RNA sequence: CUUUAAUGUUUGAUGUUCUAACGUUGACCCGUAAUCCGGGUUGCGGACAGUGUCUGGUGGGUAGUUUGACUGGGGCGGUCUCCUCCUAAAGAGUAACGGAGGAGCACGAAGGUUGGCUAAUCCUGGUCGGACAUCAGGAGGUUAGUGCAAUGGCAUAAGCCAGCUUGACUGCGAGCGUGACGGCGCGAGCAGGUGCGAAAGCAGGUCAUAGUGAUCCGGUGGUUCUGAAUGGAAGGGCCAUC
RNA sequence: UUUUGUAUAAUGGGUCAGCGACUUAUAUUCUGUAGCAAGGUUAACCGAAUAGGGGAGCCGAAGGGAAACCGAGUCUUAACU
């Protein structure tokens, strides 16, 4: 990601990018729940059940990389 | 009309001195690393068509 | 599957190489063995390559 | 129904029987373990297959302290 | 490229064998540029091959009758 | 050579103005006894709009098609390739939506030699220590172990422990096993080099049987085999490999 | 006719007479027969023309190899017992 400016201006853009990515992650999660309910529903007679819809849902099961080390408070054992 | 030869077959079988056909062995084109060197080298020389499949080949190459 | 294909290039300068599978995770060290080189007809050292 | 699968038959057993004239290199028995051990004039492959090492006659014997079956080839 | 039987050297001309005198007797095709003499037939006459590629076995048979193989 | 500071200067962009291309489904005049069309004056816009070629987006408005098989009827459910055991009737093979389990790998050592060694469990004694950790000696006799399912094997160990090691070699291969074929498997021995051992000898991967995918198309190394007038080259071919 | 299987309550036919379904170029393989025979045969075309010319060409007498190439041998291979 190339940024033109200074550190102070770029830090806000970085935070914005993380927030938007988290929001998109949550939206994708909710979509996956909603489509899973339809996948697990019944059949209702001698009707379709939509092999194309099944293929779309199967494709939607992708993967994304969590930020590798958002490392947090270390450990120090007192003695 | 002269019989049109199956052009695909003329690229895979060659006639020999007596009347049999000579072809190339399969399984020697790609992912070979799992194959033993003994198996790789035994497929290298050209082979001759078997008995059952001879009938299906003379049909494809009437002129060859 | 975690073993990926590697090729052992020769060291006599000719173009000849074996191929094998090596665990690049737990064996980051490169391989080098003594194998036969049928171009120069000698047992030369084969080093690791791409 | 959960099960219902099987593997192709491997076609093992004794290929040449006693008193049979073989040529060098012909397979005598296709084996999984070593039910028949390698006697004189026969070999033993990596698949534990016993192949003839000289043309002759096949002879099954029960030599050994543990009564283990041996196959050896008479020279004829 | 065309093969030449040894026996075919008796139907050519008054003795010389060449690309033009070979195709003037309908032994080789009109558009055949190179040719090679093969030990397949029998000869008796002293033929002199003008320019060709007679083999090793056939060379010892042409000279036997009394031939001459130059370039 | 370094920073820049200017005026010229070419180009690029963003603008404002104009008239001459172009628009006028504004007004008047003529062809003409004609709310069509054309021509002429005059305004209003004006290099926009509009059309042609190329191009990105959208596009069931329209058109062409696809939407597997088995199945104790079809649908829904399950399944589709490979390995082990039983059914399978003491050679081989042998079905069902018959009965039970696994595989889509791992290992530069868990491979090759040369040396050496031999388990589970139980008992008695003993510091923390017990039902069970380490030590000692007795019964024991493979109930042990195998890199991962099951069957067949294993003490000469194929199980366990170290040294040096790369044969987890190149070209071949008498002769066989099994397949309708494609193919798959076993292989003594020969040649060139190689490791281990004092040698005789052993070694062309792992105790064996699963760990997989034809052809086409294309990628990367080697090879003047070929090279469309000739010399080169592109492109093919052959070997290795993805 | 179709079938594992039909008196079958499975199909078809009211009856007579006429019509109604494996053919025709070309090419290729095998068999029989006829002609020549390491040779066999012509096509288009010319021709007072089913004759006679026309041998362009096709098949065969040599194979191996991807190919150059070699040649009763050749390919593989550094080289094959
Ligand atoms: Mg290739
Ligand atoms: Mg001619
Ligand atoms: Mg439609
Ligand atoms: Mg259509
Ligand atoms: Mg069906
Ligand atoms: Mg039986
Ligand atoms: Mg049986
Ligand atoms: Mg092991
Ligand atoms: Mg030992
Ligand atoms: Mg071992
Ligand atoms: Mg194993
Ligand atoms: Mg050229
Ligand atoms: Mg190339
Ligand atoms: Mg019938
Ligand atoms: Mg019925
Ligand atoms: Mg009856
Ligand atoms: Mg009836
Ligand atoms: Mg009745
Ligand atoms: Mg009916
Ligand atoms: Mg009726
Ligand atoms: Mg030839």
């Amino acid at each position: 990601i190339p940024w033109e400016g200074n550190y102070s201006s770029w830090l806000e853009q970085k935070d914005q990018r993380l927030a938007q990515e988290a929001s998109q992650e949550a939206a994708r999660r909710k979509s996956i729940e909603k489509e899973l309910e339809w996948v697990r529903q019944g059949t209702k007679g001698r009707q379709s059940k939509g092999k194309a819809r099944l293929a779309r849902f199967e494709e939607l099961n992708s993967t994304e990389y969590q930020k590798r080390n958002e490392t947090n408070e270390l450990f120090i054992p007192p003695g | 009309p002269k019989i049109k030869t199956v052009r695909g077959a003329a690229k895979r079988f060659k006639k020999t001195g007596k009347g049999g056909f000579k072809h190339k062995h399969a399984n020697l084109r790609h992912i070979l690393t799992k194959k033993a060197t003994k198996r790789k080298r035994h497929l290298r020389p050209k082979a001759m068509v078997s008995k059952g499949d001879l009938g299906l080949v003379i049909a494809c190459l009437p002129y060859a | 599957g975690i073993r990926e294909k590697i090729k052992l290039v020769s060291s006599a300068g000719t173009g000849h190489f074996y191929t094998t599978t090596k665990n690049k995770r737990t064996k980051p060290e490169k391989l080098e063995l003594k194998k036969f080189d049928p171009v120069v007809r000698q047992h030369v050292i084969y080093k690791e390559a791409k | 129904t959960r099960n219902g699968r099987d593997s192709e038959a491997k076609r093992l057993g004794v290929k040449r029987f006693g008193g049979e004239s073989v040529l060098a290199g012909s397979i005598i028995v296709r084996q999984r373990g070593t039910k028949f051990h390698a006697g004189a004039n026969v070999g033993c492959g990596r698949d534990h297959t016993l192949f003839a090492k000289a043309d002759g006659k096949v002879k099954f014997e029960v030599k050994g302290p543990k009564n283990r079956k041996f196959i050896s080839i008479e020279a004829e | 490229t065309a093969e030449i039987r040894l026996s075919d050297l008796a139907k050519v001309e008054g003795g010389v064998v060449d690309l033009n005198t070979l195709k003037a007797a309908n032994i080789i095709g009109i558009q055949i540029e190179f040719a090679k003499v093969i030990l397949a037939g029998e000869v008796t006459t002293p033929v002199t091959v003008r320019g060709l590629r007679v083999t090793k076995g056939a060379r010892a048979a042409i000279e036997a009758a009394g031939g001459k193989i130059e370039e």
